[PDB]
């Protein structure tokens, strides 16, 4: 709202004022967690448990190898 | 354009650190025990710095309670099977969203952090109520701002940080700098010189100071809010200011760009549209009923968008901001007519008002003093006839003292 | 900031010739063009003139009815605009505002509306002389509430002041708006609602002043058979 | 030139109705309209440019629309600020002509008007001239109907009306008719009336004077 | 290179322009009671501007009928539940997509229109037969030149612009200019000065005139199609391609750039691969079944990939491209030969060629002035003491008056 803009043609240029700022000064971290379970006969739905199962072994798995190198720039 | 003039910082820097104290010895278990009651605790980890700590997914009390009893087995309803995937589904896009960006990922998706859960945090934070509700207004951009770092896997908890966003500078006012070249409008080719404004970008006011931002194209902008980044600026005095009103200010130099590269371009504004039109190039300004309402002349002008709406360079074509607002036209002679073309320097780009001037005031003397040397060529003697008798000058010549 | 200040109206004899002048303060008054609009008493508005900026050619642009009769002038020195009205005619009588002609965008031959409006100034055009008012009773020949008024007829120029008991009268109080005759003089009526039974005890007086004429008539007004 | 046409010249609303005035122009002005906003006095406003691109500091009830040949100006949610009178203006070529304009009113219920009728006084006849008024006092809607009678002759071309604003407190209309006859005419004859129409009085009201009374 | 020299545009202008109409009133009105009989049509807002409409999910439909009855309240068929998450799905990822790219996403996603919906919008796009050729066979490209502008989601209705481009040039001959340093070849460090043409990147014959694109990370190419912004482009005159025949030509001034940094490397054509082999770098072109057929000597040279796989400069391995055609190799003496170093102006960014002769012919003129001038000038005249005594030349002394 109620934004005004000059140009100046002594100079080539143009200043659009009336805006109010909103800079990122600083951090802050904040630390979120996902408790997971330590885990170690076919009718038709245990195959697709099991593969979820699988999908979510895996997860943890490849999160395993990746927290491995901790990050570093 | 003024990039380079910017230093080199570590993002991640912070949130890495408290990564860092998170792999210590029972670090985790005291978050472990903090949230076991509630989802969203504070905690002071072991070098008194105090975090936001918060349980997004336990898949521990539904494994481990509602899975694991079935499991000779036999499942009996379908419903669990959906059930399960619909509470894993997000484990599995986290570790997409990980295993691809190398377990830092910019923006936070959603699967990182819901809107749900970013408010909640935004809530808690140890911030005022203004910047409480400047995070909460613009989530996207608050999740276009922070970092999501992996952690560490330990204990049968997963961790990782949200790097969140401190705006500790709010309702400051702000203005954009757009500039473009400023060339001469003469007939013959490349015998133009052109000079252009570089201190272009975003600039705000900022503890008795100006924070300018080179690369506006970082600067994110909603409404009339402007979400910088202090670490892509540059602490500048108040009187960069003056730059605008008056360049040719003694208290500060402003900077320019001083070239022969006449080529034309146009400059689109918040307001309006800057159009540097040289050469034999065509540039006009048009409105979507009627069509063209100007077809400019060589140099540089400015059109605002009140009843424009497109701006076409050569065979390139702009359609201008339709943003509401005032549009101010300052007249004034174009600087490069004040400027000499066999002295100017064309080759210069980290340049200011005052360099320019001063290689300006070395060429004066290099011209005016030591090339007129040339002058002292014809307009001395060569040596008399090496005869019997004397010579007097007369005319060009030697002639004698026949005279006599 | 931005202010137009028009200025030289006023009363003119038909077939003679008066100039406005419009004075700029606020903005560029080089760059910009102007146009001049009136409005004729009753009748709506009527665009007349327009030139244009100084880059564009300084082209003076009329409306028909005023074509080869008004003419439109700058003066950028000191930042002024002339309209200069010769052979006015008698429907001329109008309230002449100046305004700012804006164009399509900063700086373009193509106008998309008049920004800026000066307040206006009256221009009276007639061949009738300075003549104060006739006042005549207007008294309630029958018998709830009663009406009465005054007449105030035949005078020249506008306008006139209608009061009631020196200013004690002010509820339903009705001063109609002047209306021309065909002799060239002005004529309006101002009439008030008073109940019937305060006739007898009650006096009403309408105080009529005319500064153009320094005429001031106060005009009992009371019934009749 | 290019015709300009206003439709409607009069316009009877509420306040919080949505209301909509349409300009028609001769030929195909390519969105080169104007609105205009004419309070009673005072200077007009450039409300809308181009065709629909509203000017700054106009209100968001303020809509432009309409192409080529009929545009229109609406009033989503009207406010009390916004009676007055609205014109039109063309800007594809010279002349830049305006519109009739549209002539805003508060809508009331409807009132017949109270008559009143004046005979001219004992001292204007002796001046040579005779003015008869007529009143009609306090009605809605604007629109009335008067004609006088002298001796049951229908007068033409003596008759001279004037009406005021509506009223700031009731909205009301007042008008006064204004006969005008010669000292001769007006003593030759005895009877002179006045016949209002208006739409709250079921039959015409007239109201007669004998000349001596 | 040259990229500083374009202009600067607002890309979803338009889209914007068109979202700010659909926050007035009554318009998502208009919207809505067109859609209620077919899936699409054309609707012309308040501005006259006429736009495609598009319903691509009805959910209201379904919940309200499909959904609604069912919900005492229990669900009888599982298959509904699954039936509910597939429609869902759609609106929960276009959530995503718009929740973190601050409601501005390019390229448009399938989750934001579908294949079948983006050749329907090209199909019944008002431009010709051909265009809807072009933009039906490259859907990937067109997506990858579109945005997706979040507009409002008011009255019952979810709405989004899409901003899909308009290629109002096609058909016209293009091509590539590639670069790369041309330096000498001497023996010592830093007696050596290079020259590089800075014209590099894609060229369009466009209404007369050539559309130059600096910045060719940004054009793409699809078999011998290139689709390229003029967002990004400068209108340059037709003679500008006599730079690849004839650097030195009068009617176009062709840009350089001059250095002293020899340093090896080597740009990767489209049908080879040009290598700058200085100093002591060694550079070698090599094929895949027999090794190593080239060894290049000192300074810039070419090699076409008919045969040829892999060409490594230093320690860097490059790969050229296989794409059949033919490859021809111009002679000619290297223009940095013609070159004196002693008068070669090094520093030199934003350059010409006649912007390098002009400072070469200003160097010869101070050294043509200065050593030509002070040597004949030299052996001039020195004066006799001023003592108030007249003296004659004679014998190459001075001698006073001696006469009577
Ligand atoms: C930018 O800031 C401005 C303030 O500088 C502000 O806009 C203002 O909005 C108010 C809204 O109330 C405007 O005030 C009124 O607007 C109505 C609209 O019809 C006018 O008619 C009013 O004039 C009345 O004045 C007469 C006095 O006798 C009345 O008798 C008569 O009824 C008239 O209607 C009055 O102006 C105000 O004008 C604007 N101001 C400006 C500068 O625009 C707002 O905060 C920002 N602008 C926007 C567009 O958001
Ligand atoms: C520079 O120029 C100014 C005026 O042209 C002159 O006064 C001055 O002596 C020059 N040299 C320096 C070092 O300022």
């Amino acid at each position: 709202q109620n934004i005004t803009e000059e140009f100046y043609q002594s100079t080539c240029s143009a200043v659009s004022k009336g805006y109010l700022s909103a800079l990122r000064t600083g951090w802050y971290t904040s630390v979120i967690t996902i408790e997971l379970s330590n885990i170690k006969g076919t009718d038709a739905k245990v195959k697709l448990i099991k593969q979820e199962l699988d999908k979510y072994k895996n997860a943890v798995t490849e999160l395993q190898l990746l927290m491995q190198s901790t990050p570093a720039t | 354009f003024l990039g380079f003039l910017l230093g080199v910082g570590s993002a991640i820097a912070s949130g890495v650190a408290v990564c860092k104290v998170l792999h210590l010895e029972g670090e985790v278990n005291k978050i472990k025990s903090a949230l076991l009651s509630t989802n969203k605790a504070v905690v002071s980890l072991s070098n008194g710095v105090s975090v936001l700590t918060f349980k997004v997914l336990d898949l521990k009390n539904y494994i481990d309670k509602q899975l694991l009893p079935i499991l000779s087995c036999s499942i009996s309803n379908i419903e669990t099977v959906i059930e399960f995937q619909q509470k894993n589904n997000r484990l599995l896009e986290i570790t997409r969203e990980f295993s691809v960006n190398a377990g830092v990922t910019t923006p936070v998706s959603t699967y990182m952090l819901t809107n749900s859960e970013l408010l909640s945090l935004i809530n808690d934070m140890p911030i005022t109520n203004d910047q409480k509700k400047l995070m909460s207004n613009n989530v996207q951009i608050v999740r276009q701002q922070s970092y999501s770092i992996m952690c560490i896997i330990k204990e049968e908890v997963l961790a990782y940080v949200v790097q969140l966003p401190l705006y500790g500078v709010i309702d400051t006012p702000c203005w954009k700098l757009h500039t473009s070249p400023l060339c001469t409008t003469n007939t013959k080719e490349g015998s133009n010189i052109c000079l252009t404004r570089t201190d272009r970008g975003w600039y705000c006011d900022n503890a008795g100071s100006v924070s300018f931002f080179p690369q506006a194209e970082t600067c994110k902008v909603q409404s009339n809010r402007v979400f910088c980044d202090t670490m892509n600026s540059l602490t500048l005095p108040s009187e960069v200011n003056l730059c605008n009103v008056d360049i040719f200010n003694p208290k500060y130099d402003c900077k320019i760009m001083t070239s022969k590269t006449d080529v034309s371009s146009s400059v689109i504004t918040s307001l309006g549209a800057i159009v540097s039109c040289y050469g034999k190039t065509k540039c006009t300004a048009s409105n979507k009923n009627r069509g063209i309402i100007k077809t400019f002349s060589n140099g540089c002008d400015y059109v605002s968008n009140k009843g424009v709406d497109t701006v076409s360079v050569g065979n390139t074509l702009y359609y201008v901001n339709k943003q509401e607002g005032k549009s101010l036209y300052v007249k004034g002679e174009p600087i490069i007519n004040f400027y000499d073309p066999l002295v100017f320097p064309s080759d210069e780009f980290d340049a200011s008002i005052s360099q320019v001037n001063e290689k300006i005031n070395q060429s004066l003397a290099f011209i005016r003093k030591s090339d007129e040397l040339l002058s002292a060529i014809g307009g001395y003697i060569p040596e008399a006839p090496r005869d019997g008798q004397a010579y007097v000058r007369k005319d060009g010549e030697w002639v004698l003292l026949s005279t006599f | 900031e931005v202010q137009l200040v028009e200025s030289g109206g006023g009363l003119v004899r038909p077939g003679r010739s008066l100039r406005l002048s419009c004075t700029v303060s606020g903005f560029s008054f080089d760059d910009s063009a102007m146009s001049w609009v009136r409005q004729a008493p009753g009748k709506g508005l009527e665009w007349i003139s327009f030139i244009k900026s100084k880059t564009y050619g300084g082209t003076k642009e009329y409306a028909a009815s005023v074509k080869g009769r008004f003419t439109i002038s700058r003066d950028d020195s000191k930042n002024i605009a002339y309209l200069q009205m010769n052979s006015l005619k008698t429907e001329d009588t109008a309230v002449y505002y100046c305004t700012r002609g804006a164009p399509y965008g900063g700086n373009s031959d193509y106008y998309y509306g008049l920004d800026v409006w000066g307040q206006g100034t009256t221009v009276t055009v007639s061949s009738a002389s300075t003549k104060g008012p006739s006042v005549f009773p207007l008294a309630p020949s029958s018998k709830g509430t009663a009406a009465l008024g005054c007449l105030v007829k035949d005078y020249f120029p506008e306008p006139v002041t209608v009061s009631w008991n020196s200013g004690a009268l002010t509820s339903g109080v009705h001063t109609f708006p002047a209306v021309l005759q065909s002799s060239g003089l002005y004529s309006l009526s101002s009439v008030v609602t008073v109940p019937s039974s305060s006739l007898g005890t009650q006096t009403y007086i309408c105080n009529v002043n005319h500064k153009p004429s320094n005429t001031k008539v106060d005009k009992k007004v009371e019934p009749k058979s | 030139d290019i015709q300009m046409t206003q439709s409607p010249s009069s316009l009877s609303a509420s306040v919080g109705d949505r209301v909509t005035i349409t300009c028609r122009t001769s030929q195909d002005v390519r969105g080169a309209l104007a609105w205009y906003q004419q309070k009673p006095g005072k200077a007009p406003k450039l409300l809308i440019f181009d065709a629909s691109s509203l000017e700054t500091g106009v209100p968001s009830r303020f809509s432009g629309s309409g192409s080529g040949t009929v545009f229109t100006l609406t009033i989503s949610s009207l406010q009390p600020e916004d009676f007055a009178a609205y014109y039109c203006q063309q800007f594809l070529d010279f002349p830049f002509t305006f519109g009739q304009g549209t002539r805003l009113e508060i809508k009331r219920t409807v009132a017949a008007p109270s008559v009143f009728i004046f005979p001219p006084s004992d001292e204007q006849l002796k001046s040579g001239t005779a003015s008869v008024v007529c009143l009609l006092n306090n009605f809605y809607p604007r629109e009335a109907k008067v004609q006088w009678k002298v001796d049951n002759a229908l007068q033409s071309g003596n008759s001279q009306e004037s009406v005021t604003e509506q009223d700031s407190k009731d909205s009301t209309y007042s008008l006064s008719s204004t006969l005008t006859l010669s000292k001769a005419d007006y003593e030759k004859h005895k009877v002179y009336a006045c016949e209002v129409t208006h739409q709250g009085l079921s039959s015409p009201v007239t109201k007669s004077f004998n000349r001596g009374e």
